[PDB]
């Protein structure tokens, strides 16, 4: 089924004539448009006061990533290179060792942001919900280099990002 | 008898943000005279305030301190002074102020929040997190044998 | 003192350049449609006290925003070379950051910043509206944070 | 969407809007019109949301 | 506990409107025409 | 000379906004940010070909009108005089004058844009 | 289907395809080679690549297959092949609402009749297949690259084309314009062969060789 | 004219809110997948979109 | 004298300058945006801004250019809106004008020169072509706004702006020449090239139009031309139609209630701004040579034998 939406050809009666020609003659329809907008002027700007005031959100936001820990401190990462063999743009660069005690974790983990796109594939791909998309977004900076971040970082940012996620896939682990 | 509503309602906006001083400090730096309550006040001086009666989006709101880890802010801000914990409560990822419930806190995370250190010397840097791999053949110390 | 006095002047001079400052009106990719996302009243660009304005000899700082191109390329540099001084570059999203998603491919210049200087690097694969707009503060903080008439008097 | 119906799309109800001059108006009706198609789609979409997995 | 997620309302949603519901304003062409001269002869008096 | 001095100053005001807006803002030109603006890319290399116009027809009857014009701005002080029955009937010819061209041109095409 | 997992079929739909199949078979025996609908109701004409321009002009023509839609221009290239590239059109008939696939071989170096008189569309779709794959086609009204960069060389899209590309560009200040180099990569693009050793589907395995 | 996108350019940002509602980020959500979506929606999402809609 | 002259000149700078902060601003407020606010109290202070940093921009001299026609042009479009300020009847006008629109008219047909010369003197084709736009905008407009200017004042006896207020007086002028109020109103905006009939300029279509090479000071004085020939000739407008009383003990009383009428009438200058598409310069001419032309005579036929017609001959003094 369809609707025809473009033809209604108008009556050539003297009072809808007239109209056209009062319409034509006396910008009417023109004003229309001219009035409301004068309605929509007096209503409040939806405007928010950044940074005094931020947008809202949800807990499964992608942000930047933020390499977590146990409760004891050991950090989640087992390097099992899932996220690596998922990151659709090779973002993850993955490095192993057995060092002395149950502590292998990673020799290299480099995450390269501006290679990176955010989709969070490595999130849901970690067997032990180690690399997370923090819920920051705000992480710009002026260098290129800065840009990417090196595996102590990522654990500095799982250390300074801590309680947002931590209650975050407090509230999102049945979901996914 | 609505316009002069308003009008006190202006009157009131003075009186509430601490007289006119207070009232000129957030009219040239925090950029609006609302008045909202005070849910809560963190470690580093921000001053939080919720006003659930206003439109979705402009309910809660911060106005943020005048110092933070010897970085003076008083006229210049960024959105980053943020704790964690508030961090998510002011996005209104949650309905919940810290204050009502605590994370759970833990020994590693860290005790001062900090900013985006880029421009300032506490900048990262990319560095090699790997040890050397191919070590050379160390020359022999004795003379010619 | 005069330092006193070269500091006063340059209290006005960027004072004027970090509120007047007028983006270009440049958009390649996904990150340009995020942009004009928050140019829309949610988050009004124009508050913060700039306009958009279109050909280089317009604008102060180049926003750029999309994937890099070699065909891209030679426009992006002439455009950005006819920019008057003082002018800024700031790299919206991964791919103008640098490479992006599609770093390794063919037709892609790794980095923005291979063709032209860049002052802020926005990450995020679209930056949310938020995190861009900081972007733009950031730049007003750098901007803030200069002594060019200050260095000349002690050069 | 009503030729080759895929997912399901054949059990929602809804009107396509048809030009009638191929000039930049009518399309400019035709997306109007797509829109407000669009919601009764919302409509129905919102009201039969069934139960089970994902 | 039974099964759980996000459903519609047990009466269902409220009916969606689609239409157009543009207003019909203004007066008839001849009274904005009569009003016209009505005020211009005033003018020229 | 009252209408001189408020000239002079008006054009000596303009002046000194252009001549600090030259010499204080610094100076730094490189050739390319020099060169002409085609959108991004380097112009075919003119701006001085024909730019024929399309309506050519239209300007020349702007100038028999503009013209023509200037032949009622007396119409103020003509209709002070003591012989406004033939000022209103020579006045009146001017603008069915003005009327028929118009009319005429309209109806031989004309005023639509020449292709 | 009692079980919700699998797909449901239109045996109805792929019976009456396949009877167009041989329908079109007989109608032009030059030049159709095989004619198969696929499990999922896709049926698809292999005409021979000199006959390109009439096999369209009968599916665009004809009241019973009445294709007048070119869908898309597609020439998979595959480099077991003698002549690699195999050309694929794609059409779509509105009073049937059904697709068809015709499709032909070409080497890199033989030339196709270009198909903008019986389609229109093609033209475009001509420009960007020139481009990517390399495979010129005859009398074409301005074919010319529309998609690489203006002067790149070598189409990107075949078999032998590295995805990282041949050259990279940079600003260099010395001339004050951009200029290009040798790629060389910060990061290599690290091949992930992750091809399962065991076979995957009984069904579609080719006969001893 | 311009006033018409930003007229509904803030309803556009809703359909972006319930975007990043139901799915990781705002724009590219890469929630459509072969086989279903990748997760439920949250709960509370279905009537915002009443509202909306 | 020369005080009187700087009071004349210095205010109307300002006012300008402020009008940038309003065109910003009740735009976004019409836009459910929250416009400048950032700079200052309510961003009182983005006017400030936004001129030293136009001033202490990079001037640029494109290389094809002109150079001494790239120059006088800016000049002559900055000066003429400053000079068009000196003869309004605003109480006590600097400078009585027999020909009070004449010299209105006159110069106004300048101002277009100086629009007219910076295409070509830029050197390229997004300001030729900006530049040619502005010859067929002032093809339409000059045709007829003398048709118009002639109609209206012929019931005031002269040409004389000062005799406005006395011809008013007691009733609003646009009482009598309503449908003129019309014509000159939107023709008004043909002319100061605002968004209905800013083909000049033109967005979209040409990037810039008559701007593009245009940089810093220039376009600082190019800004503020154009916002003060808008302003002026709404003044002009504030006064043909909508003249207040003028009491000669109290001249305050005039200047009151004259800057509000012209002040409410810039507001919708701003207003239109906001709701309406672009004209395409070819419906420019074509509507104001089809419709406005056909009809600005039938008034102005009817305005001449209508004094005739009541004895209602204005005298000229
Ligand atoms: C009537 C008098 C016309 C006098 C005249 O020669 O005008 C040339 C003048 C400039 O021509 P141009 O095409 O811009 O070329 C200028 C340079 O030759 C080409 O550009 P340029 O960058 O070389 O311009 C600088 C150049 C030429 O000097 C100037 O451009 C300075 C201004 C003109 C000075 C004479 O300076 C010198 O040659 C050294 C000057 C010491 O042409 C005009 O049409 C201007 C007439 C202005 C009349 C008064 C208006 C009020
Ligand atoms: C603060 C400022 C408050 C005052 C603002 C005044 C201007 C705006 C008024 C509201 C907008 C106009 C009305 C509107 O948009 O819709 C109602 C209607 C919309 O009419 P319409 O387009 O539906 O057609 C009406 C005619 N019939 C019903 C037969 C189809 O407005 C009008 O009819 C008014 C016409 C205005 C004509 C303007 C030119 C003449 C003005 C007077 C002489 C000078
Ligand atoms: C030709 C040359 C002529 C030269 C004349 C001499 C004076 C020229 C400049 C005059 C204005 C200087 C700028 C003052 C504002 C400024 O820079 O503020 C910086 C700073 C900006 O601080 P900020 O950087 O923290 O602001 C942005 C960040 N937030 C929003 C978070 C706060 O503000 C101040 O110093 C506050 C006081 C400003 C007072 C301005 C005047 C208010 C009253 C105006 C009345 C109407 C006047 C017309
Ligand atoms: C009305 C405006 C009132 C305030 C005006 C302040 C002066 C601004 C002049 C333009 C910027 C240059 C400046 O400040 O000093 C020039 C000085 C000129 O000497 P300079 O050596 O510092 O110039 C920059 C360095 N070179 C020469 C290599 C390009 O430049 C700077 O201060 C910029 C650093
Ligand atoms: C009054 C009208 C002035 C018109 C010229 C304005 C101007 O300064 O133009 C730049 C031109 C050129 O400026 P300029 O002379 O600074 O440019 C060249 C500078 N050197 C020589 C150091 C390379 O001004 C005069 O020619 C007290
Ligand atoms: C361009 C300048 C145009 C000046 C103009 O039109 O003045 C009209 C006016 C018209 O004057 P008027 O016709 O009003 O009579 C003058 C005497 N009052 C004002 C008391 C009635 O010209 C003058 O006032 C004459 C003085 C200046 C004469 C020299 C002008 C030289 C302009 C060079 C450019
Ligand atoms: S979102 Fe995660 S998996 Fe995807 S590219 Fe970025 S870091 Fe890699
Ligand atoms: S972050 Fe997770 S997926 Fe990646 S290597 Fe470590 S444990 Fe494996
Ligand atoms: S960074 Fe992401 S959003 Fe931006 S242009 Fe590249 S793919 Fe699009």
């Amino acid at each position: 089924t369809y609707k025809f939406v473009n033809m209604r050809e108008p009556s050539m009666d003297m009072k809808s004539v007239t109209d056209r020609a009062a319409q034509t003659l006396l910008w009417t329809e023109l004003v229309r448009g001219l009035g409301m907008t004068l309605s929509y002027l007096f209503r409040e700007p939806a405007t928010i006061n950044y940074p005094f005031e931020k947008g809202p959100l949800s807990p499964r936001f992608r942000g930047e990533h933020a390499l977590r820990r146990y409760p004891s401190g050991e950090e989640r990462c087992i390097a099992c290179k899932l996220c690596e063999a998922v990151c659709p743009a090779q973002a993850i660069t993955i490095e192993a060792e057995p060092r002395a005690d149950g502590s292998r974790r990673t020799t290299r983990y480099d995450i390269d942001m501006t290679k990176c796109i955010y989709c969070g594939f490595c999130q849901e791909a970690c067997p032990v919900d180690a690399i997370v998309e923090g819920p920051n977004f705000e992480f710009s900076t002026e260098t290129h280099e800065e840009l990417l971040y090196n595996k102590e970082k990522l654990l500095n940012n799982g250390d300074k990002w801590e309680a947002e996620i931590a209650a975050n896939i407090q509230a999102d682990y049945l979901y996914r | 008898m609505e316009l002069v509503q308003v009008l006190r309602r202006g009157l009131q906006q003075v009186s509430g943000h601490g007289g006119l001083r207070g009232y000129l400090r957030v009219l040239f730096r925090a950029n609006d005279v609302r008045v909202g309550t005070l849910v809560g006040e963190d470690k580093y001086g921000n001053k939080y305030y919720e006003d659930n009666k206003q439109f979705f989006g402009r309910h809660r709101w911060v106005i943020y301190t005048t110092e933070m880890n010897g970085r003076d802010t008083f006229w210049d801000v960024d959105g980053s002074m943020v704790p964690p914990e508030w961090h998510r409560w002011l996005h209104c990822m949650t309905d919940d102020p810290p204050t009502t419930k605590p994370p759970t806190a833990r020994k590693y995370i860290w005790t001062n929040h900090k900013f985006n250190v880029s421009g300032t010397p506490q900048q990262y840097v990319p560095y090699s997190t790997t040890r050397k791999k191919i070590q050379e053949w160390v020359p022999p110390s004795t003379p010619y044998k | 003192r005069g330092e006193y006095v070269v500091a006063k002047l340059d209290d006005l001079v960027n004072w004027a350049r970090r509120s007047s400052l007028w983006p270009m009106t440049f958009g390649l990719a996904c990150c340009a449609v995020e942009m004009m996302h928050m140019a829309a009243p949610r988050y009004d660009m124009d508050r913060f006290g700039v306009v958009f304005r279109a050909s280089p000899r317009q604008s102060d700082v180049m926003i750029v925003a999309g994937t890099l191109t070699n065909k891209m390329a030679p426009a992006l540099r002439k455009v950005y070379d006819q920019m008057p001084e003082p002018r800024y570059v700031v790299s919206m999203g991964s791919c103008a950051n640098g490479g992006g998603y599609y770093h390794y491919s063919y037709s892609v210049v790794r980095g923005c910043d291979r063709i032209v200087p860049v002052d802020i690097y926005v990450p995020g694969c679209p930056p949310t509206a938020e995190a861009l707009l900081y972007g733009i503060l950031q730049l007003q903080r750098k901007i803030k944070r200069e002594k060019r008439l200050r260095i000349w008097y002690r050069r | 969407r009503k030729t080759q119906p895929y997912d399901v799309y054949d059990q929602v109800e809804f009107d396509v809007p048809i030009g009638s001059r191929g000039d930049c108006y009518d399309r400019y009706l035709c997306r109007v019109e797509e829109m407000r198609q669009s919601l009764r789609i919302i409509s129905q979409c919102l009201n039969k949301m069934p139960p089970g997995e994902i | 506990s039974k099964v759980k997620q996000d459903m519609p309302p047990p009466g269902g949603y409220g009916p969606i409107d689609y239409k157009r519901n543009l207003p019909r304003r203004g007066l008839s062409g001849y009274s904005m025409f009569a009003v016209g001269i009505g005020t211009l002869l005033f003018g020229y008096w | 000379m009252n209408i001189m001095l408020t000239l002079l100053t008006n054009v000596t005001l303009a002046s000194l906004l252009v001549l600090i807006a030259f010499w204080l803002p610094q100076l730094n030109a490189y050739s390319e940010k020099t060169s002409p603006y085609e959108c991004g890319f380097d112009p075919m290399g003119s701006a001085r070909l024909p730019f024929s116009m399309k309506f050519f027809l239209v300007a020349i009857t702007f100038l028999l009108f503009d013209l023509e014009i200037a032949l009622l701005l007396p119409l103020p002080w003509a209709s002070q005089t003591n012989n406004l029955k033939t000022m209103l009937t020579m006045a009146l010819f001017l603008l069915i004058l003005l009327a028929a061209s118009l009319a005429y041109e309209w109806t031989q095409k004309g005023l639509e844009w020449a292709e | 289907d009692t079980r919700p997992t699998i797909r449901p079929r239109n045996d109805v739909v792929h019976k009456q395809l396949s009877a167009f199949g041989q329908y079109v078979a007989e109608i032009l025996p030059k030049y159709v080679q095989q004619v198969q609908v696929s499990c999922f109701n896709e049926l698809e004409i292999f005409i021979h690549p000199d006959g390109v321009i009439p096999v369209l002009t009968f599916l665009r023509d004809h009241t019973n297959a009445q294709f007048k839609s070119l869908a898309d221009l597609t020439a998979v290239d595959v480099p077991t092949r003698q002549n690699r590239f195999e050309i694929v059109y794609n059409l779509l008939s509105l009073r049937f609402n059904s697709r068809i696939r015709v499709k032909t071989y070409t080497d890199e170096l033989t030339p196709i009749e270009s198909s903008v008189t019986v389609y229109k569309a093609a033209n475009w779709y001509e420009r960007e297949i020139w481009d990517m794959f390399g495979v010129f086609f005859a009398n074409h009204p301005d074919l010319r690259r529309i998609l690489t960069d203006y002067g790149f060389e070598g189409h990107p899209f075949r078999k032998d084309f590295p995805l990282s590309g041949y050259v990279e560009l940079r600003y260099d200040d010395e001339v004050k314009r951009v200029v290009a180099e040798p790629v060389e990569l910060a990061q290599e693009f690290r091949k992930f062969d992750l091809n399962s050793p065991w076979e995957a589907f009984p069904a579609y395995r080719q006969p001893p060789e | 004219a311009m006033t018409p996108f930003f007229w509904m350019f803030e309803e556009r940002e809703k359909m972006f809110e319930f975007y990043e509602r139901v799915s990781g980020a705002r724009m590219h959500a890469a929630y459509i997948r072969p086989g279903g979506v990748h997760q439920d929606l949250p709960l509370g999402l279905l009537d915002d979109i009443y509202e909306f809609s | 004298f020369m005080i009187n002259i700087l009071s004349l000149i210095i205010p109307i700078l300002l006012a300008v300058a402020f009008l940038t902060l309003v065109e910003r601003k009740v735009l976004g407020y019409m836009q459910l945006r929250k416009g400048p606010n950032v700079v200052g109290p309510y961003g009182l202070l983005q006017p400030i801004a936004d001129a030293l940093k136009l001033v202490t921009k990079e001037p640029l001299r494109p290389g094809t250019s002109s150079i001494s026609m790239f120059i006088i042009a800016p000049i002559l479009g900055l000066s003429l809106a400053l000079t068009m300020w000196v003869p309004l009847p605003m109480p006590y006008p600097l400078i009585n004008m027999n020909l009070g629109v004449l010299f209105m008219l006159a110069m106004s047909s300048l101002a277009v020169y100086s629009i007219l010369w910076s295409g070509w003197a830029s050197n390229s084709k997004y300001a030729l072509i900006g530049a040619l736009r502005a010859v067929a905008q002032t093809i339409s407009y000059e045709v007829t706004l003398a048709i118009i200017l002639l109609s209206v004042l012929l019931m005031n006896g002269s040409y004389t702006l000062s005799t406005l207020i006395t011809t008013q007086e007691h009733i609003w002028m646009i009482f009598t020449s309503w449908p003129l109020a019309m014509m000159w109103f939107i023709s008004t905006l043909a002319e100061t090239n605002r968004a209905p009939f800013d083909l000049t300029e033109g967005e979209s279509e040409l990037v810039s139009g008559f701007n593009v090479e245009y940089a810093a000071g220039p376009f600082a004085m190019f800004f503020m031309a154009e916002y003060a020939n808008i302003i002026m000739m709404n003044a002009f407008t504030a006064i043909l139609f909508l003249g207040a009383s003028h009491d000669p003990h109290t001249p305050e009383l005039y200047t009151i209630n004259f800057v509000l009428k012209t002040l409410a009438l810039t507001i919708t200058f701003l207003w239109i701004r906001a709701s309406y598409p672009r004209f395409r310069y070819d419906q420019l001419m074509h509507l104001l040579w089809k419709s406005f032309l056909p009809l600005t005579l039938a008034l102005c036929m009817w305005h001449i034998s209508l004094p005739i017609m009541t004895a209602s001959i204005p005298p000229q003094s």
